[PDB]
DNA sequence: TCTCGTGCCTGGTGTCTTTAATCC
DNA sequence: GGATTACACCCAAGACACCAGGCACGAGA
RNA sequence: GCCUGGUGUCUUGGGU
C-alpha cells in the first residue's frame, strides 16, 4: 500500500476519450511452502527434503489486483513470487506437528530455527547496527576548517521506517577567524548552503522579533544573542516570503529557466517534503517545522557556548539494530518497485494492440524470487547489477561446528564501519554496553570490537504504533504548540515522541 | 527533379537529440501522438516532423522553427536524456540525413541463419514477388543415420551422394536431381530458398577453405 | 587487544619503508659505505 | 561520438582508473581489469 | 617466498642462494634478444638452427 | 506494420486490408483486394521511421515526396518494388511510380 | 492441410534515479 | 581539492548475463 | 610404448 495504484492516460484523438487504465493492489494471502515438481504435482515441503535436494524453503505469495477502466469523451489472485520462510516461525510447517511427529520429519527438537534455507545451504541474517533516525547530534570539527560545530540529522518516516534524506546545520567561523560568524544550513537537493534566517522567512515567519522568539528562550542570554547577530544582518535584505522562496529555488539542482512564477512552487515542494519529513507532510502545518528549526539552532549554540558537551556517537541509546524484519522490508521495497516498472512498461505495449491482457502474463515472478534468493545467498544487499557500493556480509552460512557456536551465530550483530579508519571509538567497549552486549565475546583480528554479541537477557523492540501514546498525552494535560510562548512558558518541559516535538506540559512530575 | 527540392534558409531547422539506445522509433511515435493530439488547440506542438535513422543509433531528429518546440516535443518522454543535449544540424547536412541507401544470380552470398549459417552459397534465382532467393549450397547431411538440427550440432559439409542415400535411406526427380528428406539436391548441391534478409551480399570475404573448394 | 591488533600494521608499514630506503647500501673494499650509485654515505662504516 | 568512443576504449584498455569519469564495466557489473591494474598493488605482477 | 624473506637473505649476504630460489627452483625461462635493438623480437627455430 | 510502396506510409497491415492505403487506395484498391495483392503493394521491410505532422510545410516531407499526403508515420526506405503489372495499371491511370527502395 | 500461437535458442547490447587523516 | 596510505602468511566454504526477435513445431479449426 | 590438463574473481568466516 505504499504506492497503491498504477495510472495511465491517453487523450483519445485518433472524439477525445480520456481512457485511464488503473490497477489497484489489494489484500495479501500466504500459503504454506510447497514443492512443485517438474511433473506438476505439489505437496507440502518440509525442511529435511529441502536441505537434501538443494531446494529453497519458500512460500508462494499471492496478491489481489483490481482493474478499473475510466473512459471520458472530453482481477484476482495473481502470483507475484516466493518468499523464504524462517524455520520455526509461524509460517513454517514445523511450528505445529508436536514432538512425536517432529522425529518422523527427521528434525531435531534441539534445533531452534531462526535461519533460512537457500539452495540447501542454511543462511542466517546478521543484525546490522545503524545510527538512530530523527535525533539531533552535535559534533565538533577539526582545526583546518571554517566550521567549528555541526548539527546533523537523518530523517526517516515512521511507516515503513525507511530512509528519506539527511540535513545539516553548520556553524562557520573559527576562533577569531571567519569574521562574521553566521550560520547556514544544508537542504536536500540544493547545491549551496543557505543562511538560517532565509529559511525561517521562507516558511512564513518573517520579522526578526518572531524569529528570535522561536529560537532562544532566554532574553537575558546576551552571549547567545551576540552570536546570532551576524546571521540577521547577512540575511536582512531578504525582507519577505516571495524573494526568500525564490532565492532557494535558484540553487536547487533543477533546470535553467523555470521562472519566478513557478520556481517558487518548485521550492515549496522541497520545503514541504524532503525537509524534515518525519514531522509531517500534509499542507498548512508549517508551524511545526518552524518551531523545530528553532530548537536545532538553540541546541547548536549551547554546544558552541560550551554549556553542553558534544554528543557521544557511541552512546548505545542513540543506536538501533536492524534484524530480519526491517532488513527484509527494505529489500522487498526495492524489488517491488522493480516489478512495478516492468508492469508499467508492459502495459504501454500491450494496450497499443487493444487486447485485454490476461494479467498472469504481466507479472513475472522471477523478479522477486531471484532477487530475494540472490541477496540471501551472497549477502550482497542490493540489485545484482549494483553489487559494489551495496553492503556485503549481511547473510552468512550458519556455523554448525558445535551447538554453542550455533547459539552465538544467531545472536551476532555487526557494525558496518569498515577496516578503513583506524582510531578506536567504534571499536572500544563503551560503558553503555553494560547488560546489552557481551563484554567478553569478540573476534580477534580485523573485526575486533566491531562485531558484538547480545547479552543473555537482551531483547529487541518489535515496534509499536505511536498513535495511542499521543491520545494518552493529550488526555492528561499536554498543551498544543500554537499555545506556547517563551515569555509565558519560561519554565515548562518540552515533550518528544519519536523525535518530533509535539507539545509542552507545565507539570511534568505528575505526568 | 530531386535537385529542385533541396533545403534553403527559409525551411525549418532540424535538431538532433540523444535518446536511449533502441528507443528511437518509440520516441518518433510519441512525438507524432503529441503533435496530432494538440493540432488546432491553443497550444499546438510546433514541430513539423521527426525521424530516426537506423545507421544513426541513439538519435532522433526533429524539424521545427524554434528550439523551445524541441523541448516541448520531448517533455516528459522517459526515453530521452534529461541533459540539455540537443544539437543543431546545418542546412547543408539535411539531405544526407534522409539518404535511403545488390544481389545477382550466379554471385556468391553468405547465409545468415540455420545450419548453413556462415556458409558461402551461389544465388540461383529469386522469387517472382521478390523476397526469398534460391541458393545452391554444399549440404550438411547424415543420411538419416541416427533418426528415430542446430548450427552448433550440425554435420560437416559434403556434396550430396545419391548412391549413399540409396544405400542407407529418396526420390528421383530428373537428371541429377533428387529429393531427399523433402529437400532438393541437384548434382550434389542443395537448392533451398532463403529470405533475402537472411543472406549477406556485401563485404564477403572468402575463406582459405572456400578458395580451395570454389 | 585493539591496540595490539591496530598498531601491528602501523609498525609493519614502518619496517617496509625503512628496508626499501636502505636495501642497496653495502660496505665496499676500501672501507667506504656506499649505495648502488656509488654515493658515499659514510667514509668508514660505523666510524670505526 | 564514434571517434571519442574509440579513444575511450583504447584508454580504459590501458588504464581503467581514470579520475573523474565512470569505469568501463563487464556485463557481470564488475570493472574491467586493465593493464595498469595488473601491475599495481599486493597481488599484481611486481609485488605479487 | 615473500618480500620479507627476500630481505633476510640479503642480510645474511647469501646472494647465491637467493638467485637459485627465485629461478631454478621456480619459473626460470630462456629468451633470445637482438644485440642491436635489444628487444625480445627474435624468431628462433632451434631444429633448423 | 507494413509500408506502402507507392506513398511510403506505415500502418498495421490489417489496415491495408480493412481501409486500403489512405493516400493511394483510389488507384491501388487494396481495400477490395486479397492478402496476396496487399503484400505485393506494401512491404514488411522498411527503414527510417518519420513522423510527419505537417505535410505541406515540412521540408522533410517535401524531400521524401510525401508533402501532398496525410499526417502520419512514413518510411524513408521501403524495400521491394511494385509488381510490373500494377505499375502498368497505375500508369494507365496517369500515376507515375517513383520507387522508394533507393 | 494450413494457420496461428507458444516456446526455445541464438545473438546483440544498458540505465528509473540513489572513512578517515595527511601531503603535494 | 584533488588521490594515495594504511602488517604478514595461511586455511576453508560459498558463488556465476539478460532481453528481444526469429524460427520451428504442435495443435486446432 | 614412452607423454600425461581441471578454473578463475570475489566475498565471508577463521589460525599465528
Ligand atoms: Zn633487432
Ligand atoms: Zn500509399
Amino acid at each position: 500500500w505504499e504506492e497503491p495504484r498504477l495510472i495511465l492516460d491517453q487523450p483519445a484523438q485518433h472524439d477525445n476519450i480520456n481512457k485511464r487504465y488503473e490497477i489497484r493492489f489489494g489484500k495479501i494471502y500466504l500459503s504454506r511452502p510447497t514443492m512443485t515438481e517438474a511433473d506438476g504435482t505439489t505437496h507440502a515441503m518440509f525442511p529435511q527434503e529441502a536441505r537434501l535436494r538443494n531446494l529453497t524453503y519458500s512460500s508462494p505469495v499471492y496478491l489481489d489486483m483490481e482493474k478499473s477502466m475510466f473512459t471520458s469523451i472530453d482481477g484476482n489472485k495473481v502470483h507475484i513470487g516466493k518468499v523464504p520462510i524462517m524455520l520455526r516461525s509461524k509460517f513454517c510447517s514445523l511450528r505445529t506437528l508436536d514432538e512425536v511427529d517432529l522425529y518422523k520429519m527427521k528434525e531435531c527438537p534441539y534445533d531452534m530455527g531462526g535461519y533460512f534455507v537457500i539452495n540447501g545451504s542454511e543462511k542466517v541474517l546478521i543484525a546490522q547496527e545503524r545510527s538512530a533516525a530523527n535525533i539531533v547530534q552535535v559534533f565538533k570539527k577539526a582545526a583546518p576548517s571554517p566550521i567549528s560545530h555541526v548539527a546533523e540529522i537523518r530523517s526517516a518516516l515512521e511507516k515503513g521506517s525507511r530512509l528519506i534524506s539527511t540535513m545539516q546545520i553548520k556553524l562557520y567561523g573559527r576562533e577569531d577567524k571567519g569574521t562574521g560568524r553566521t550560520i547556514k544550513a544544508t537542504l536536500p537537493y540544493v547545491k549551496q548552503d543557505i543562511p538560517i534566517v532565509i529559511v525561517f522567512r521562507a516558511l512564513g515567519v518573517v520579522p526578526d522579533g518572531e524569529i528570535l522568539q522561536h529560537i532562544c528562550y532566554d532574553e537575558n542570554d546576551w552571549q547567545m544573542l551576540e552570536m546570532l547577530k551576524p546571521c540577521i544582518e547577512e540575511g536582512f535584505v531578504i525582507q519577505d516570503k516571495e524573494v526568500a522562496l525564490d532565492f532557494i529555488g535558484r540553487r536547487g539542482s533543477a533546470a535553467l529557466g523555470i521562472r519566478r512564477e513557478k520556481r517558487i512552487q518548485y521550492a515549496k515542494d522541497i520545503l514541504q517534503k524532503e525537509l524534515l519529513p518525519h514531522i509531517t507532510q500534509e499542507e498548512g502545518f508549517e508551524t511545526r517545522k518552524t518551531f523545530f528549526l528553532g530548537y536545532m539552532v538553540n541546541r547548536l549554540l549551547l554546544c558552541a557556548l560550551e554549556r553542553k558537551d558534544q554528543d557521544d556517537r557511541d552512546h548505545f541509546g542513540k543506536k538501533r539494530l536492524d534484524l530480519a524484519g526491517p532488513l527484509l522490508a527494505n529489500l522487498f521495497r526495492i524489488l517491488f518497485r522493480k516489478l512495478t516498472r516492468e508492469i508499467y512498461r508492459y502495459m504501454q505495449r500491450c494496450i497499443e494492440t487493444d487486447r485485454d491482457f490476461n494479467l498472469n502474463l504481466a507479472v513475472k515472478s522471477t523478479t522477486i524470487t531471484s532477487g530475494l534468493k540472490y541477496s540471501l545467498a551472497t549477502g550482497n544487499w542490493g540489485e545484482q547489477k549494483k553489487a559494489m557500493s551495496s553492503r556485503a556480509g549481511v547473510s552468512q552460512v550458519l556455523n554448525r561446528y558445535t551447538y554453542s557456536s550455533t547459539l552465538s551465530h544467531l545472536r551476532r550483530t555487526n557494525t558496518p564501519i569498515g577496516r578503513d579508519g583506524k582510531l578506536a571509538k567504534p571499536r572500544q567497549l563503551h560503558n553503555t554496553h553494560w547488560g546489552l552486549v557481551c563484554p567478553a565475546e569478540t573476534p580477534e583480528g580485523q573485526a575486533c570490537g566491531l562485531v558484538k554479541n547480545l547479552s543473555l537477557l537482551s531483547g529487541i523492540s518489535i515496534g509499536s504504533p505511536s498513535e495511542p501514546i499521543i491520545n494518552f498525552l493529550e488526555e492528561w494535560g499536554m498543551e498544543p504548540l500554537e499555545d506556547y510562548d517563551p515569555a509565558q512558558h519560561t519554565k515548562s518541559t518540552r515533550i518528544f515522541v519519536n523525535g518530533v516535538w509535539t507539545g509542552i506540559h507545565r507539570d511534568p512530575s505528575m505526568l | 527533379p530531386q535537385r529542385l527540392l533541396i533545403p534553403t534558409v527559409d525551411d525549418p531547422g532540424i535538431w538532433g537529440v540523444k535518446v536511449r539506445l533502441g528507443k528511437e522509433k518509440d520516441v518518433v511515435r510519441q512525438i507524432l501522438k503529441k503533435k496530432l493530439a494538440r493540432e488546432g488547440t491553443k497550444n499546438p506542438l510546433e514541430i513539423y516532423s521527426a525521424f530516426q535513422r537506423d545507421s544513426f543509433k541513439g538519435h532522433v531528429y526533429i524539424e521545427a522553427r524554434k528550439a523551445e518546440a524541441i523541448n516541448d516535443a520531448l517533455k516528459g518522454n522517459v526515453n530521452v536524456f534529461s541533459n540539455n543535449s540537443k544539437f543543431l544540424v546545418g542546412i547543408v547536412e539535411y539531405k544526407d540525413l534522409l539518404r535511403p541507401v545488390k544481389l545477382t544470380r550466379g554471385s556468391y552470398v553468405r547465409v545468415k541463419n540455420g545450419k548453413f549459417k556462415g556458409d558461402l552459397a551461389q544465388v540461383d534465382e529469386v522469387l517472382e514477388n521478390g523476397l526469398e532467393a534460391r541458393l545452391k549450397l554444399v549440404p550438411r547431411l547424415d543420411y538419416g543415420k541416427d533418426l528415430s538440427y542446430t548450427s552448433k550440432f550440425r554435420p560437416a559439409q559434403r556434396l550430396f551422394s545419391e548412391a549413399e542415400a540409396r544405400v542407407h535411406e529418396i526420390r528421383r526427380d530428373r537428371d541429377g536431381f533428387v529429393t531427399y528428406g523433402g529437400e532438393e539436391y541437384y548434382e550434389g548441391f542443395l537448392y533451398k530458398t532463403f529470405r533475402l534478409q537472411n543472406l549477406i551480399v556485401n563485404s564477403i570475404n572468402p575463406t582459405l577453405n572456400e578458395l580451395s573448394l570454389f | 587487544l585493539i591496540d595490539t591488533a591496530v598498531k601491528t600494521a602501523e609498525t609493519g608499514y614502518i619496517q617496509r619503508r625503512l628496508v626499501k630506503a636502505l636495501e642497496d647500501i653495502m660496505v665496499h673494499y676500501d672501507g667506504t659505505t656506499r649505495n648502488s650509485l656509488g654515493d658515499i654515505i659514510q667514509f668508514l662504516y660505523g666510524e670505526d | 561520438e564514434v571517434e571519442q568512443l574509440l579513444q575511450f576504449h583504447v584508454a580504459t584498455y590501458m588504464d581503467n582508473d581514470i579520475a573523474g569519469q565512470p569505469q568501463a564495466l563487464q556485463k557481470s557489473g564488475r570493472p574491467v581489469k586493465a593493464i595498469r591494474a595488473r601491475l599495481k598493488g599486493k597481488e599484481g605482477r611486481l609485488r605479487g | 617466498f615473500g618480500e620479507m624473506e627476500r630481505d633476510c637473505m640479503i642480510a645474511h649476504g647469501a646472494a647465491g642462494f637467493l638467485k637459485e630460489r627465485l629461478m631454478e627452483a621456480s619459473d626460470a625461462f630462456r629468451v633470445h634478444v637482438c644485440g642491436i635493438c635489444g628487444l625480445m623480437s627474435v624468431i628462433a627455430n632451434l631444429k633448423k638452427n | 506494420e507494413r509500408a506502402c510502396m507507392l506513398c511510403g506510409i506505415v500502418l498495421p497491415g490489417r489496415v491495408f486490408m480493412q481501409n486500403g492505403c489512405p493516400n493511394c487506395d483510389s488507384v491501388l484498391n487494396l481495400r477490395d483486394s486479397d492478402q496476396a495483392t496487399v503484400n505485393e503493394c506494401t512491404s514488411s521491410s522498411f527503414e527510417g521511421l518519420v513522423a510527419v505532422g505537417d505535410n505541406e510545410h515540412s521540408w522533410v516531407a517535401k524531400w521524401l515526396r510525401v508533402d501532398r499526403f496525410q499526417p502520419g508515420l512514413y518510411a524513408v526506405r521501403v524495400d521491394g518494388r511494385l509488381p510490373s503489372d500494377i505499375v502498368a495499371a497505375l500508369e494507365q491511370y496517369g500515376v507515375y511510380y517513383r520507387p522508394r527502395d533507393g
